[PDB]
């Protein structure tokens, strides 16, 4: 269940989501055939914003040595216990 | 009004998102401008793209190999060969490539898109008016007009990647500036409007046509102000100019209170407490980014840029220096007087403007 | 992928609104499908969405300080055996 919490608390899950919101919009205005700047827009600076958060994921694996090290350091404390 | 809103929304859509450089997206661009547009193999390693419309060819050397542009060339189908698509710069033996340079230089097709527009408006309007012979010797009667009038203002073409007839001003370090941009613009309010080939005759010293016979219709010669860029902005009195002449009025828009900055400093009592400032202004200053200088309006040009660099040196300067935290301070529309120390005018040559500046900043530090 | 076809996409809907009804329809019906992939992609794996920033120091810290306490006890340990 906090799961779900976890993942709402980073940004680019709600970038996602109001991504998702704009097209929505975008497609309700061309079903009217009304096309509205403002929505195309938004849509286009939303895509920027989660681009430059695909980006800011990457630099991910500094996670990844935390997770090496972390191994590293319960293997040395279980062979110091056996010792 | 739907038609004119639909092309504001396409105008809007491409200049918000150009797209990427790819043979592909300059293929499209080509072809929603209606130009033909066909690609050769010339090699394993190189394609081009051939574009073509009533006057003018483009072939665009792509390197499929480093997924890059790697030549450019402009052909012209009139007698007129010596169009000149290089950009002028002072002491480079190679001659910079507009088109090659907007592919190259640039992230996005905003560049080439703005270029290419500029040259399909003189393919689509060009006969027996032909628009790139005018427009190449109409930068050489300009530059003549000045020397025959004493201006001392230099003409370039094609500068910063973007065609145009540019006039420059020596600035405070030597630096060359742009004061004002002259291009041909489609004329939105009269298809009607007839555009004539004028010609500067050194003979005369004036602007004459010597064929009324030779128009293009639905065009303009345009001249837009370079701002600097709201202190730098340039500001016209009212009755100036004809408002006829004026293409683009910067309307404030109703819900942003910027008076002219030059008339909320005649309203706000935040003065340097040396100076009591006195407004002599009988019209309402009015910002003006462009003009159509066609025709017989020729002869304003030199009249617009002594009023765009009296304002530059010697206004912008006065409000800069007042508004900064008792000496009378005259302003008006063509001189500026301070109590019995000092004035300059319009009229007056940019050495007396600026003795007028070092003077009048000697006093008010 | 999803992303460059929603990019490309996106391009000639901006550079050919001239197209006829048909196009834009079924134009705007990929673009949903692509964002319903992408949606449905994000949904199934919850690695992403929590991919989708202190906490990365408090592990360095928490790490570091383990290291150096094991190297002052391996060092207690070294000096006290030597005898």
């Amino acid at each position: 269940t906090n799961s779900e919490d976890k993942l709402s608390k980073v940004q680019l899950y709600e970038d996602l989501c109001r991504y998702e919101d704009t097209l929505s919009k975008l497609v309700e205005s061309v079903d009217r055939f009304k096309p509205n700047l403002d929505i195309a827009k938004d849509l286009i600076r939303t895509d920027e914003a989660l681009f430059e958060n695909v980006k800011l994921l990457a630099e991910d694996n500094i996670y990844r040595n935390l997770q090496k090290i972390d191994k590293d350091s319960e293997e040395l404390d279980s062979k110091t216990r056996k010792i | 009004s739907y038609v004119e809103t639909l092309d504001s929304m396409i105008e809007l859509f491409k200049d918000y998102k150009p797209g990427s450089i790819t043979l592909e997206n300059i293929t499209r661009l080509c072809q929603t401008l209606g130009l033909e547009s066909f690609t050769e193999e010339l090699s394993n390693e190189l394609s081009r793209l051939s574009t073509a419309s009533k006057i003018i060819v483009i072939d665009v050397d792509y390197n499929k190999k480093q997924d890059r542009i790697q030549d450019v060339k402009l052909v012209l189908a009139s007698n007129f060969d010596n169009f000149d698509y290089f950009n002028q710069r002072d002491g480079e033996h190679e001659k910079s490539n507009i088109l090659l340079n907007s592919l190259t230089k640039y992230p996005d097709l905003k560049a080439f898109h703005n270029n290419l527009k500029f040259l399909y408006l003189l393919d689509a309007y060009s006969h027996k008016l032909d628009l790139f012979k005018y427009f190449t010797e109409l930068s050489h009667y300009i530059r003549q007009c000045f020397q025959d009038n004493c201006c001392d203002f230099k003409v370039r073409t094609n500068l910063n990647d973007k065609f145009g007839i540019y006039i420059l001003t020596q600035g405070i370090n030597g630096k060359e500036v742009p004061l004002a941009k002259i291009y041909l613009e489609e004329n939105k309010s009269d298809s009607q409007y007839r555009f004539y080939e004028y010609i500067y005759s050194q003979e005369t010293k004036s602007w004459i046509n010597e064929s009324a016979e030779n128009f293009s219709n639905g065009i303009s010669l345009v001249m837009e102000i370079v701002a600097n860029a709201y202190t730098d902005l340039i500001w016209f009195p009212e009755d100036f100019i004809s408002p006829e002449l004026i293409i683009d009025k910067v309307t404030c828009s109703s819900n942003s209170s910027s008076s002219p900055p030059i008339i909320d400093l005649f309203s706000n009592n935040n003065y340097n407490s040396r100076i009591q400032l006195m407004n002599d202004f009988t019209t309402k200053l009015i910002n003006i980014k462009k003009f159509d200088i066609s025709n017989d309006n020729l002869d304003l040009i030199s009249e617009i840029l002594k009023w765009v660099q009296w304002s530059r040196i010697v206004l912008q300067n006065v409000f800069k220096l007042v508004s900064t935290p008792v000496l009378q301070l005259i302003v008006s529309e063509d001189h500026i007087i301070l109590d019995t120390i000092s004035e300059c005018n319009l009229y007056d040559d940019v050495k007396c403007w600026s003795k007028f500046i070092e003077k009048f900043q000697d006093i008010v530090s | 992928e999803f992303i460059p076809h929603i990019f490309y996409s996106l391009h000639q809907i901006r550079k050919d609104p001239n197209n006829l009804s048909n196009q834009l329809e079924t134009l705007t019906g990929s673009i949903r499908h692509r964002l319903k992939l992408c949606k449905s992609l994000i949904s199934e794996n919850e690695d992403t969405k929590d991919l989708l920033p202190s906490e990365w120091q408090d592990i360095i810290h928490q790490r570091e300080q383990e290291l150096q306490i094991k190297r002052d006890v391996l060092d207690d340990l070294y000096r006290k055996l030597q005898r």
